């Protein structure tokens, strides 16, 4: 294809490698997802100004849009946690075990 | 369960936008609409096993049209004779090349 | 080297900066300095509250045993160069409490003291007399030149 | 290109002030001026306790409010379609759409503080 | 009095005049005489290297009107 | 538009024209041969056009517009 | 040559920082019933010249406990994203012809708040980490209206262009069918800016000087500047959004001479009202703009769409 | 090495994006993030998308200025590590630029690599048309068709976020 | 519903203009008379092309010359 497709594409997956590998807190991984999602982004956005698909052009700003729409979620999905431990380490988030 | 609702009530939701060749506002070409025209009009309503199966030509242009990759391959090839035959030593650009060339308007 | 050193005392000089400082009745006189009689801000003197972006620091009022530790920490916290003026005669030889069992006989033995203004409280315009004292203090030194000589 | 070279010059004139701020004066450093300032008393813990902030839904509404801004942005344009009944419609539709989450935010006590 | 106050702001007027107006003396150098041709669109870059390519020297400001043409 | 397509046409002619100077001695190769199944006319890509002409041309003309504040 | 109108852009806005000090000190003192300065100079002329030199041969007094990296990185940042914004203003020719210069202005506008969320955090104390939260509730205040002020106000431009934005001013101003939205925007401006009554970051009374408490002389002049070229530069956008003047592309002269006039009159009205009022509470800073001032701005943004619609007024794009 | 504009920004992109794939702290990560998102709105201004490059910029800044409102709120420890103060932050931060520059070199040499699909070594500005479009950019009526041809879409979208306001006021409520 | 309006006006009068600015903006378009000219302005801007049609001969509404009485005119506007 092209140069800028393959380094957006290992951006990608190595935003993914990142997000798979934890590091012991969960908003890390959250900045790790939402750099998946720039990629994504990055990578229609360009697909689309390269092929001159106009009125394709409301998908990239949408999938955008409903990405904070998840991330804001997962925000919302943090200080519950910590609403019940001090931390928001991942290694303390085993109680389902049984 | 595909239920498509939107042949059963005549609406049309995402048809308008699935299609690179579809309407586009103020009447805008894409870079491959030509052969997205040749593609659908080609493969239409014979199946998809016989339309990769015939139709494996215009499909094959219009992938070359939208990658552009053998193109790529050309210009690469070109690139790489022209770069040897410089280092070498046989090959002298000509003035409309270099830049001062005079363009036609 | 001798008028570079002219130029960088009149900077210095010229935009002093004290810090909000004050303890006692000396605090209200240096309140009563800073009103539109006398209008410290005319001579390019304006009263900012952090150590780290003050030039000078007037001590008004009585240092307690209870107070000295913080003088202190506020004083080191200052950045070169420092000037330390002391005021009225709590803060010059402890004054009316100097015998007293927890007042600082003098601010002398917390922080290196460069102007002494005296007086209970002193008057405003001997305070400004004082800061132009101080001022032209500034205007004498001679950094450069002895760095030239060295 | 241009904008480049703004960019660049900016940088170097900002960056050029620091230098011409450190490098220059004498520095003459001990273990108190580079204490933490506490009013002139010793820090109580670290500044690195968490906080126990107040308004973690302002900030995720607030984010939230931006993509309705997002959305309700290209407007303009809009104004030189040719379906002008479906625009007008749809651009009251997505402003009450704000308007519907914030009355919701102010009904169910959301728009006040914690504790 | 009051009016002192007067002096000192007039500064920041020659403050706030110096900068743009330069801009629009700067525009007066570069293009020749006239002002710099602001492209907003593929048409009006069209336009204007149609200028450029047609000028012979690769300045777009050095435009040939109908004297060019026999 | 007639200017455009003359121009195109010229450029395209001059990038054939010096494709057959360059490779003539290496093997299997047919100078000028598309890489499209049918025999219509394409709106060509910039490479093909400029893509042996120097680099000033190069971001003169691909981020000229761009480029120009 | 587009480093010498780069140069005479971003130094004469520095020595407008410097004079405006002077008449914010000669002012403020005005008002207050006593004289500014006026000892070290013929009416303090040189006041600025001496708070510059004295400031850069101080010590800078890096903290032992402050993280260096962004501690270095947060002034030059806010200094250059004060200055880099500067480029979109038509005066009356803009530096850079950007077709989408409000939306360069909002992003930039954006991305300013991170100086001070750097400089909260990167110096370890309370003081600063307070300043920094209110930071954060003053962006959350301020942005999801000063958004909709603009997009409502520049409705009837027809482009996000601020070249267009002078044609439109020669009948008429825009501050005559968008007076509500006037007073929405510069309370906008005010909040936006941190100057006073909006201040609360750099507080005197509630911190000691927040975000840039611990920061001593050198870094600390950047802030300074940058706020300063920030409320000059917002004054001469409010100018340009509001009360456009009458441009005539033969004599530049006449729109220099008038914005210029426009903008210093605006900037004395925000001297003015920056020492009349008391500072606000932060936590009453989202209990009014997003409770009275949102509501208020939908209904006008909702107008403001269905306005050329009524009376057959779409502007052109172009 | 000019033309090769969009190649350096994309370079600047993984560059970034492999130092805050390290995971550090969420500050850190969020700086360069933010890098990597300045760069690819770099990139996306220099194909054209004025507007699209903008919103990236201005959505990013603001979620991550919440982003940092919350690590700076509860998702904090006492020592937080610029880089350098771990170790496996520092290797896995080294070992992704290690193979950065590692297709850098296997593109600049040999002008096709072949990691799942093939790669080209040339700039993408090969690509971009040689036509024009008039008195108006295409993206502009894209955003603009957006509410006229946009029904469902501008719908379930409005909707989506209305629901996302409900369900993140209903799940921090505690009883 | 005059007490509840007084009561309301009294309370928070901001309220009671952003909903009275609101209902304005959904039913006053409603009842606009220039709506339609929004619409034919709209649709006359030449944006494109107007490419001509092949001819059969069999035509009596389109032109040969653009100042031909033939084909619409656009006086409307210019008078408005
Ligand atoms: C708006 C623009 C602003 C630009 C910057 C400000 C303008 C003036 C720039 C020069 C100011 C003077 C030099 C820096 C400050 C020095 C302060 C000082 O007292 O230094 C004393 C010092 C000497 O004192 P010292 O070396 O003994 O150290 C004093 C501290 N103790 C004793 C505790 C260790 O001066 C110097 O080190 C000399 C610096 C260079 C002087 C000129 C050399 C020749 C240049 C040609
Ligand atoms: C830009 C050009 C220049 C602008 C003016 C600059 C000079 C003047 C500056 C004055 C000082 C500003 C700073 C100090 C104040 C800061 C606080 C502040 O602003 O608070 C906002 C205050 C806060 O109100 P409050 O503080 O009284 O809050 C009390 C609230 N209740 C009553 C519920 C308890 O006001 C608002 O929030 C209102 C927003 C502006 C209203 C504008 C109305 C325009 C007309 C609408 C239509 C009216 C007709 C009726 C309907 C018709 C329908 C068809
Ligand atoms: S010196 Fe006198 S006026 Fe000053 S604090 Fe002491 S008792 Fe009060």
């Amino acid at each position: 294809m092209s140069l800028v497709y393959m380094n957006i594409m290992m951006a990608f997956t190595v935003s993914l490698t990142g997000l798979l590998m934890y590091r012991s807190h969960l908003m890390s991984s959250l900045l790790c997802l939402e750099g998946m999602m720039l990629s994504l982004f990055i990578l229609a956005t360009l697909m689309i100004l390269n092929s001159h698909f106009t009125l394709a052009s409301m998908m990239p700003i949408i999938l955008l849009v409903f990405a904070a729409c998840e991330a804001a979620l997962g925000l919302s999905l943090l200080v519950m946690v910590s609403n019940t431990y001090g931390t928001d380490y991942v290694q303390n988030l085993n109680l389902l075990q049984c | 369960p595909f239920f498509d609702v939107q042949k059963k009530l005549g609406v049309d939701l995402d048809h308008w936008m699935t299609i690179q060749s579809a309407e586009q506002p103020h009447r805008i070409p894409a870079r491959c609409h030509a052969f997205e025209k040749e593609w659908i009009e080609c493969a239409h309503g014979i199946g998809s096993i016989r339309a990769e199966k015939e139709c494996k030509i215009e499909f094959e242009d219009f992938r070359e049209c939208l990658l552009r990759q053998k193109t790529m391959k050309r210009l690469n090839a070109i690139k790489r004779q022209r770069d040897k035959l410089i280092k070498e030593g046989k090959y002298t650009p000509p003035p409309h090349h270099s830049g001062q060339e005079d363009l036609r308007p | 080297v001798a008028k570079l050193d002219d130029l960088i005392n009149w900077a210095r000089r010229s935009s002093l900066w004290p810090m909000t400082f004050g303890l006692a009745c000396c605090a209200v006189e240096m309140m009563h300095m800073a009103a539109p009689r006398y209008d410290m801000d005319r001579f390019g003197v304006v009263f900012r509250a952090s150590p780290r972006q003050s030039d000078v620091m007037i001590v008004a009022g009585t240092l307690t045993n209870k107070m000295a530790p913080a003088l202190r920490k506020v004083y080191d916290q200052m950045p070169e160069p420092r000037y330390v003026v002391s005021m009225g005669s709590c803060a010059n030889g402890g004054g009316y409490y100097h015998y007293s069992y927890s007042v600082v006989r003098g601010c002398d033995r917390i922080v290196p003291v460069d102007i002494y203004v005296p007086g209970c409280p002193p008057t405003a315009e001997a305070l400004l007399y004082g800061i132009l004292q101080l001022q032209k203090k500034i205007k004498r030194e001679k950094r450069l030149r002895i760095w030239y000589r060295r | 290109m241009n904008l480049m070279i703004t960019l660049l010059t900016n940088f170097t004139l900002a960056t050029l002030l620091v230098t011409i701020a450190f490098w220059l004066p004498q520095l003459n450093v001990y273990s108190e001026k580079t204490s933490p300032y506490e009013c002139g008393f010793d820090p109580m813990g670290s500044a690195r306790l968490p906080f126990s902030m107040k308004f973690f839904l302002v900030a995720i509404t607030f984010l939230l409010f931006d993509l309705e801004i997002a959305l309700l942005l290209p407007l303009p344009w809009a104004s030189q379609t040719t379906n002008l009944n479906t625009m007008l419609t749809m651009a009251l539709l997505l402003i009450f759409l704000l308007a519907v989450s914030l009355a919701y935010e102010w009904t169910q006590k959301g728009l006040e503080w914690t504790e | 009095m009051w009016f002192e106050v007067l002096p000192g702001i007039a500064v920041m007027g020659v403050c706030l005049f110096i900068p743009g107006m330069a801009t629009a003396r700067i525009h007066r150098f570069s293009n020749g005489g006239r002002e710099k041709r602001v492209a907003h669109y593929s048409y009006q870059w069209y336009l204007m290297e149609r200028d450029r390519r047609v000028s012979g020297v690769n300045r777009y400001y050095v435009s040939k009107g109908l004297e060019n043409i026999d | 538009q007639a200017e455009k397509d003359r121009r195109v046409l010229q450029m395209l002619r001059e990038n054939l024209e010096e494709e057959a100077t360059i490779m003539k001695d290496v093997p299997g190769w047919k100078v000028g041969e598309s890489v499209f199944h049918t025999t219509r006319w394409v709106t060509p890509m910039m490479g093909e056009l400029y893509g042996l002409r120097t680099g000033e041309e190069i971001l003169s003309s691909t981020y000229g517009f761009i480029w120009y504040t | 040559m587009f480093m010498i109108n780069v140069l005479t852009l971003i130094i004469p806005i520095l020595l407008a920082v410097a004079f405006l000090t002077l008449v914010e000190r000669k002012v403020l003192g005005y008002m207050q019933f006593r004289k500014g300065p006026n000892v070290v100079g013929p009416y303090g002329l040189l006041q600025p010249i001496a708070d510059a030199i004295k400031l850069f041969i101080k010590e800078p007094l890096r903290p032992a406990t402050s993280s260096i990296s962004m501690f270095i990185l947060a002034p030059i940042l806010a200094l250059t994203l004060a200055l880099t914004m500067w480029i979109p203003l038509p005066m009356p020719y803009p530096l850079i012809n950007m077709n989408l210069g409000v939306l360069f202005m909002l992003a930039m506008s954006s991305l300013a708040v991170y100086s001070i969320l750097w400089s909260g955090w990167a110096s370890n104390s309370k003081y600063a980490l307070i300043g920094a939260l209110r930071a954060v509730a003053q962006t959350i205040s301020y942005e999801v209206t000063l958004a909709i002020i603009l997009l409502s106000v520049l409705l009837m431009n027809g482009s996000f262009t601020l070249s267009t934005l002078i044609i439109t001013q020669e009948q008429v101003w825009l501050i005559f069918p968008a007076w509500p939205l006037a007073m929405m925007w510069f309370i906008s401006t005010l909040a936006e800016t941190n100057r006073a009554p909006f201040d609360l970051t750099e507080g005197e009374s509630e911190l000691v000087s927040g975000f840039n408490v611990e920061y001593a002389a050198g870094p600390f002049a950047l802030f300074f500047m940058a706020e300063y070229a920030n409320i000059i530069m917002m004054n001469i956008f409010t100018t340009t959004l509001f009360l456009g003047a009458f441009h005539n592309p033969y004599m530049p002269e006449l729109y220099t001479i008038n914005f210029t006039i426009k903008s210093l009159l605006l900037s004395i009205t925000f001297l003015w009202i920056r020492a009349s009022y008391p500072r606000f509470r932060y936590d009453q800073l989202m209990h009014l703009l997003w409770k009275n001032f949102l509501p208020l701005t939908l209904a006008l943004c909702m107008w403001h769409v269905s306005l050329p619609i009524l009376l057959s007024s779409i502007p052109p794009q172009t | 090495m000019m033309t090769y504009i969009v190649f350096i920004l994309s370079i600047i992109f993984v560059m970034g994006f492999v130092g805050f794939s390290s995971k550090p702290s969420p500050i850190y990560g969020g700086l360069g993030l933010i890098v990597s998102g300045g760069v690819g709105c770099g990139i996306v201004l220099n194909f054209g998308g004025s507007f699209l490059g903008l919103m990236v910029f201005l959505i990013y800044l603001g979620g991550m200025m919440v982003v940092f409102g919350y690590t700076t709120a509860m998702a904090t420890e006492q020592y937080p590590e610029v880089w350098v103060s771990n170790k496996v932050v520092l290797g896995t931060f080294i070992t992704g630029l290690l193979m950065e520059f590692l297709m850098v070199y296997y593109v600049l040499k040999d002008k096709e690599v072949e990691i799942v699909f093939k790669f080209n070594g040339m700039g993408d500005w090969v690509i971009y048309d040689t036509g024009d479009s008039g008195f108006f950019s295409e993206e502009a009526m894209g955003i603009a068709a957006l509410y006229s041809y946009g029904t469902w879409l501008v719908i379930v979208t409005g909707w989506s976020l209305l629901i996302g306001v409900v369900v993140i006021m209903e799940i921090t409520r505690g009883n | 519903v005059a007490a509840f309006l007084k009561n309301v006006w009294a309370k928070e009068p901001v309220l009671v203009a952003s909903f009275a600015i609101a209902g304005l903006a959904v039913i006053l378009p409603t009842l606009s008379p220039y709506t339609k000219y929004s619409l034919m302005i709209n649709r006359a801007t030449p944006y494109n092309y107007p490419v001509p049609l092949r001819d059969d001969g069999n035509m009596p509404d389109v032109p040969s010359h653009p100042q031909d009485p033939q084909g619409p005119s656009l006086e409307w506007l210019k008078r408005l």
